[PDB]
């Protein structure tokens, strides 16, 4: 299937393309020709990325010099493999219509938690115990001492890997995770840094975006290579959350004592490698009067010269000071403080901790550990992220805040006070990749509208344009419930969540909903203490009871073990005729990561708007931040925060090969103009006037209907 | 307030907090519930060491670490010294070569003997003051009420924002 773009003739491994896939096609192809960033959603699940991914390749050939390789970005590895998947189908169909072998790579890199194949590492499994264990077999030290060869386990594969791939560098090909771990075990490689090398001659790339946007670990891999590269972010509607995070740094009481635990052993250290070698480890002081990772972007990051701190136990009394500070500031009782650059102002003042000074910490931080070889990073971690955030708050706090919380929510008193460092607008940590990268396209489902955006990330874009998917049957019907059987009002406002009635309406709608629609439904309630006083509500009454005798009932908590089991027990149910209702919580991990299929999800209903609680005082700042800067409204901003979680916790049930299903939202919220018009174009479209306010039977009567005409083959 | 106690009367450090370390020639962890007792015989004498003090050489001071105490209190009193700014010096070393001299001279202060530094703080004193440390005692000053004047603009500022917007919603 060769397409006869209005740039050029693109390739195609399927038989058929929809006109929203044209549309989406030539939208891109504007943009790459303009060479400037943009955002664009596609409502399907799958397709999108086969459709992107031979645009770009294409692309690629037409003008090699105009992109130099794609970075393509996905949430979670579990999700991303299927893209490899889809790349790896996509190359075997070009490599059969050109008859031979092409100069094209692809390749995904993962953790090497995920992937690794030593042994010693492989029976653990926690991300910091894998990095520290690596870093010491891979460690300096530890390669010089196998210079010398002494009895001691060292790391073969890094050696060989050094030895070998710095030589060769793989010809082509595409290599899943799980296939690379194999191609590792049979070369005596590594997986990791023979996929981190091949990022130098790699056409196309794809990892999470904790490896492209948090500074520590993202520029070492997103170097200048890349000047003019097509970076791709996947199902990034959740973008600025994950920026955010890249910079928020928690700290807590127990991690300060941790902290001062790993201090004391630092000390202890130092002094034992004073009595035994000195004079070798010495010459690091050297190094740096000449002049874990740092957390300061590529402009922002520094390296004129350590500071004050110039010599171990230098060093080791700044730590203490700065953390004697930081553990009285949080021992205060008192209510949330916000203090971005008092806080520095008045660390500077009380304990004489100048912020040029604290710049350079965790980078000495870094530089000063190494020089202890230690046995591993892990246990001194706490303390390294303490650095991280002593060393970000000197170096800007423009567009940040400090928060402290001497009391933790959901208890009247405990005793483990945090520290939160929530930044405020992700535009400061994303900057760097729009800057760097040409064009960066943040392709999305479920986006809420492209016009907040721009405001959010500070970005020019090039096209705005909502792609809405036609097919010739509807396969998505979705409808709102705002009246019950008493045309009561069902909207699930904070005053309105203790009402029993609109709790009994919940129940009965469910009970209903549940009794029509066939196998596999999922519920999604707003917090997990709602869902628990609605699942209480409707224990103590009959309704509870007829749910589960019509239908198998499973149940979402925030211990991850559990959570697991129950959704394996739901797919399962799924697959037979029992059925299940899973109820869970929008924010919750699990709607995130698990995507709903055909027999999967069919009906997914939605309680009540998703609106965070609003007495988190990092929220405040977040919110009022943007009110101030940017000028987005606070009630904008929240119900822009709503629309888009409910669009990625219910645009699951469309994920491919056309399978039918219907999005029930059971709130009269919804039903108002604003939320409508917020929600994402290819659902709103298909809403009409006619179902927007059904009462509840009305609704459950049009999906029996509807599931009716869905049931008849095409 | 971490503290276990004092090394003769831990007990106040028990029932409550409120008690506040006392800094001394000696560098000490100090309780008031002590100071009395240091009071009521020698006045100012240390209890185990018996270092003697002119008045009491008491200060109040507020960390649970006695050696964060004592390197808090010798580097105020360091900071008065080398206090000039960086730019005064053209050459890069010299930025922070003096600045790790300063905090050897607070390690050095802290454990080891004083009387190197008290005659070497003699020398500094006598050359840099004829210019440089009043100078610097200047600036430092107008820093100081700079940044205490630009806090409160910034809060006027914010006054006049928050008074404005109600403002808004009124009208
Ligand atoms: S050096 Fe390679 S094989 Fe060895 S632990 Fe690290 S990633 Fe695994
Ligand atoms: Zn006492
Ligand atoms: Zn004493």
């Amino acid at each position: 299937m060769k397409l006869n773009v209005d740039g050029l003739l693109v390739y195609f491994p399927y038989d058929y393309i929809y006109p929203e896939q044209f549309s989406y096609m030539r939208e891109l192809k504007r943009t790459l020709d303009a060479k400037g960033h943009g955002v664009l959603e596609m409502p399907s699940g799958t397709g999108k990325t086969v459709s992107l991914l031979a645009l770009i390749m294409a692309y690629q050939r037409a003008y090699p010099l105009e992109v130099t390789k794609l970075i393509y970005c996905s949430r979670t590895v579990p999700e991303i493999e299927k893209v490899i998947e889809e790349l790896r189908k996509l190359l075997n169909f070009y490599e059969k219509q050109e008859g031979e072998k092409l100069p094209f790579l692809g390749l995904a890199l993962s953790s090497r938690k995920n992937l690794c194949i030593h042994p010693e590492v492989t029976p653990l499994r926690f991300g910091k115990d894998v990095d520290g264990k690596c870093h010491s077999l891979t460690a300096s030290y530890v390669r010089a001492q196998y210079q010398h060869d002494t009895s001691l386990p060292h790391c073969r594969f890094y050696e060989e890997f050094d030895a070998h791939g710095r030589e060769v560098p793989l010809p082509a090909g595409i290599y899943n995770l799980d296939d690379l771990k194999a191609l590792g075990r049979r070369q005596g490689w590594c997986p990791y840094f023979l996929a981190r090398y091949s990022i130098l001659h790699a056409n196309v790339v794809v990892y999470s975006y904790h490896y492209l946007l948090d500074p520590k670990i993202a520029d070492l891999v997103s170097k200048e290579l890349a000047r003019k590269a097509v970076v791709v972010f996947d199902e990034a509607h959740n973008i600025d959350n994950v920026c955010i995070d890249s910079m928020s740094v928690n700290l807590t009481r127990r991690t300060l004592d941790r902290c001062q635990g790993n201090l004391e052993t630092l000390q202890k250290t130092v002094l034992r490698i004073k009595e035994t070698d000195e004079q070798r480890l010495r010459d690091e002081y050297r190094r740096l009067v000449e002049g874990a990772n740092p957390v300061l972007p590529d402009e922002v990051l520094q390296e004129a010269v350590p500071g004050s701190i110039r010599t171990a136990e230098h060093f080791l009394g700044f730590l203490r000071r700065l953390l004697e500070y930081v553990k009285w500031r949080l021992r205060v009782q008192h209510v949330v403080q916000e203090s971005p650059p008092a806080f520095l102002s008045g660390l500077a003042q009380r304990v004489c901790i100048q912020r040029k000074p604290l710049r350079f910490c965790a980078e000495r931080l870094r530089s000063l550990l190494h020089t202890l070889e230690i046995t591993d990073l892990a246990d001194f971690s706490p303390l390294t992220l303490l650095a991280n955030f002593a060393t970000l708050v000197s170096t800007y706090a423009k567009g940040f805040t400090i928060i402290i919380e001497p009391f933790d929510d959901r208890t009247p008193t405990i005793a483990n006070p945090i520290l939160h460092f929530s930044c405020m607008d992700a535009s400061l940590a994303i900057k760097p990749v729009f800057e760097r990268f040409q064009s960066v396209i943040i392709t999305s489902g479920t986006l809420s509208p492209l016009d907040i955006y721009p405001k959010i990330l500070d970005f020019h874009p090039v096209t705005m344009a909502t792609f809405t998917m036609t097919l010739a049957r509807v396969c998505l019907c979705p409808m709102i419930i705002g009246r019950g059987n008493d045309q009561v009002a069902i909207s699930s406002k904070f005053e309105t969540r203790e009402d029993i009635a609109v709790i009994r309406n919940y129940g009965n709608l469910l009970l209903e909903m549940s009794a029509v629609v066939p196998d596999g439904i999922v519920a999604f309630f707003t917090s997990y203490q709602y869902m628990e006083s609605t699942v209480a509500s409707w224990y103590e009454q009959g309704i509870l009871e007829n749910i589960q005798r019509n239908k198998l009932l499973f149940i979402e908590t925030q211990d991850g073990a559990e959570t697991s089991v129950a959704l394996e027990k739901y797919q399962e149910a799924c697959e037979n005729g029992r059925g299940a209702i899973l109820l869970s919580v929008a924010r919750g991990k699990v709607s995130e990561g698990i995507d709903f299929v055909h027999h999967y999800g069919r009906a997914v209903i939605m309680f009540g708007v998703p609106y965070v609680y609003t007495q988190s005082r990092i929220l405040k700042a977040r919110l009022e931040y943007l009110r101030d800067q940017f000028q987005i409204r606070e009630n904008d901003f929240l119900t822009f925060d709503a629309m888009r979680h409910a669009a990625q916790c219910v645009g699951r049930a469309i994920r491919g090969k056309t399978d039918y299903g219907l999005m029930v939202f059971a709130d009269k919220r919804f039903a108002r103009g604003d939320k409508r018009g917020k929600l994402p174009r290819w659902i709103q479209e298909h809403l009409t006037d006619a179902n927007l306010n059904l009462t509840v039977d009305e609704g459950v009567q049009v999906a029996k209907y509807f599931l009716r005409q869905m049931a008849q083959p095409f | 307030m971490d503290d276990q106690g004092c090394p003769r009367c831990k007990t106040t450090k028990y029932r409550n907090p409120s008690l506040k370390l006392m800094v001394n020639v000696c560098g000490h962890t100090l309780c008031e519930s002590c100071v009395d007792l240091l009071f009521v015989r020698g006045a100012g004498n240390c209890p185990e060491c018996g270092t003697p003090l002119r008045k009491s050489n008491f200060r109040v001071q507020l960390f649970e670490d006695p050696t964060v105490d004592k390197e808090v209190e010798i580097r105020k009193k360091v900071l008065k010294i080398y206090n000039k700014r960086e730019e005064d010096f053209p050459s890069l070393r010299e930025y922070n070569d003096f600045l790790e001299e300063v905090e050897e001279i607070v390690f050095n202060l802290t454990n080891n003997v004083d009387l190197d530094n008290t005659k070497k703080k003699m020398e500094i004193y006598q050359k840099e003051n004829k210019d440089v440390i009043q100078k610097n005692k200047l600036k430092l000053t107008r820093e100081q009420e700079e940044l205490e004047e630009a806090l409160e603009v910034e809060r006027q500022e914010n006054e006049q924002r928050r008074l404005f917007i109600q403002k808004e919603e009124q009208l």
